[PDB]
């Protein structure tokens, strides 16, 4: 379910809600997308936001594990809660 | 109406002044694929248009997984962050002076209103 | 919607395929996506069926994109029907 | 219930390559090392963790395809070539050659297993 | 997908979208049914909006079928396009 | 966190009638029942369990459509009418006059809320 | 997701199920409707399967929550594990 | 082709017997809304079928909220799991002696398949 912040999702659950927000971006409009766009950015706490899945640093792997290896290592970075475990 | 123009060439960081004048213009490859193509409305042509740079190798290359994908169905690509405005988060085509490809480019919501509003 | 031919998809919506069979394969158990993957199998008539999608060629990319150009091309070799257009 | 034990072996840029031969690929060293010691509440539990760990690991991982990657990552097998199915069974399995100890667990394909288990 | 008129919709994938308002009906959160409500009070237009779904009048049935046949009525006895035939 | 208490009102088959007026609809006294002397991690687990039972006392889930039942059921509260709405505020709210004391909690639309805080 | 067993799903869970099961039941085509059906048979054990959806006793509410209450009902008066609680 | 036929009146039990000897039959009332309609092919027949028995009053009433969702979509009813056959599990329509609705009639799997083996 769509949780209130990173440390209720485990690392595989998140990675089910960048699918999810995968299977949105080739929907007909960006409707229901742009909702869990906003729910990613929130939970995230990124600065960057969506650019994490849009954008990818070239450091790291285009992929849903290498988004949440980037959220992992700098929610680490910062001192913030990380992913459930 | 019809697609008309000749466009021009591009590098590996086509839209990387996207957010800057006018923005960038139509990729001259990706000009010879619509010139002479009918579409019902402009909304059709910009469909056409991201479904057409999908399948450009030297362009795709050039964005993420996420957003080749949103181009493959005829979405325009996700900008950065820093370039969006309000719900409009997505590349959008500028008319300068409706098909001439000549006279579009594509620009960031944040540029696309600033020119516009004389800047 | 699961059509039964490849000429009653775009493109665009064979992605739409792709992408759902990307959802189930990170869902807690492939019951869903076992059947998606027998239809696409059926649809394709590609005798390497699912290895279009885990087990890519190298000479090709490993994306929706690539697997739509890699079945297009497979098919208009083959004679056989291609995407609705 | 019990603790994951054993050193697993070395292995190459091929590593399920021979999953469908003899008793199969085994248990990657570096991949024993994380699990070494962990307690897991079942062996279905153990495979979970094993794929998710596969997922992690640089090496290994890019052996799999975007698609099979996202099946580990989620701690599900990846799936076979179409080749190496049996039936409904089109994932890798483990196989236990004598229930933690990842010296006598392997990888091998369902097709493979099935012969392994009739004398084949 | 949603699409932007009721003209766009048969009565059979009307029926899909109020069935998938009721998934969201049962989710975690309202962020996906509200932008699926919002799509549906913009496409039938009728000042009532939302209650055809939730407040039903008792003069009809409270089902997808009921829903359908009362703006399909609604909309003929104001002269707006009926839904794609 | 803490315990629920409270006996509630008796309430007839408009229950939420008046939820847009006045401190709006009482806590029905058959719901106050099977709530008293239980324990809840937070008021929104309260709001959860609540309407939760209201979905399975027939006199009342009668009272509402198939599809704000649903939405009981699982916890959430059901949407009001389109006229009762506030913004994005478009399901009924529970009110504190003066934390689990269900004589001082009552359902109001958001609109009506919204006007109970600003003296009205 | 798919639990195994009745006693992995909550009561709620249980309703998110069944409306998954009506939202493919107007899906194009029963593929994925089947599956969902078949592990609904398989976790409730109740010896009349599907009819407990499509052929409902009418001494109860056809609906998710009347669908709930038999189940609950009558795994209760054969001994059997309920709903998770 | 086009539908011909009359039909038969039925009672609130319509489908009672479809899965005795050659079944139900086509309701009048549901004759009279597809009699002279053409159909590309019988699937396309089933399906219209089906929908128009969602839309009378009379025979909706006698299905659950499930089944008039499938019937909705054009879809046929699921049928009793004693009624069911492997993968069929859904009422099917059965040509006595193609569009003749006085020759079509609503039969169980279970049923149908005895039917053509001499049962
Ligand atoms: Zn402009
Ligand atoms: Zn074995
Ligand atoms: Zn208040
Ligand atoms: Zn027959």
């Amino acid at each position: 379910e769509l949780k209130n912040s990173i440390s209720d999702y485990t690392e595989a659950e998140f990675v089910q809600l960048l699918k999810e927000i995968e299977k949105e971006n080739v929907a007909a409009t960006d409707d229901v997308l742009d909702v869990l766009l906003e729910h990613f950015v929130k939970i995230t706490e990124h600065p960057d936001g969506t650019d994490l899945i849009y954008y990818p640093s070239d450091n790291r792997d285009d992929s849903p594990e290498g988004i949440v290896k980037e959220i992992k290592e700098w929610r680490a970075a910062n001192g913030k809660p990380g992913f459930k475990q | 109406g019809k697609a008309t123009g000749k466009g021009k060439p591009v590098n590996n960081k086509w839209l990387n002044n996207a957010g800057k004048d006018l923005g960038s213009p139509v990729p001259d490859r990706i000009a010879n694929k619509l010139r002479d193509k009918e579409f019902k409305s402009f909304d059709d042509f910009r469909k056409k248009f991201w479904e057409e740079v999908s399948k450009d190798p030297e362009l795709s290359k050039q964005f993420s997984r996420n957003n080749n994908d949103r181009m493959k169905v005829g979405k325009a690509p996700k900008t950065r962050t820093q370039d969006v405005s309000g719900k409009r988060t997505s590349f959008e085509l500028h008319h300068e002076k409706v098909y001439d490809m000549d006279d579009i480019s594509v620009v960031t919501p944040k540029r696309h209103i600033d020119i516009h509003r004389g800047k």
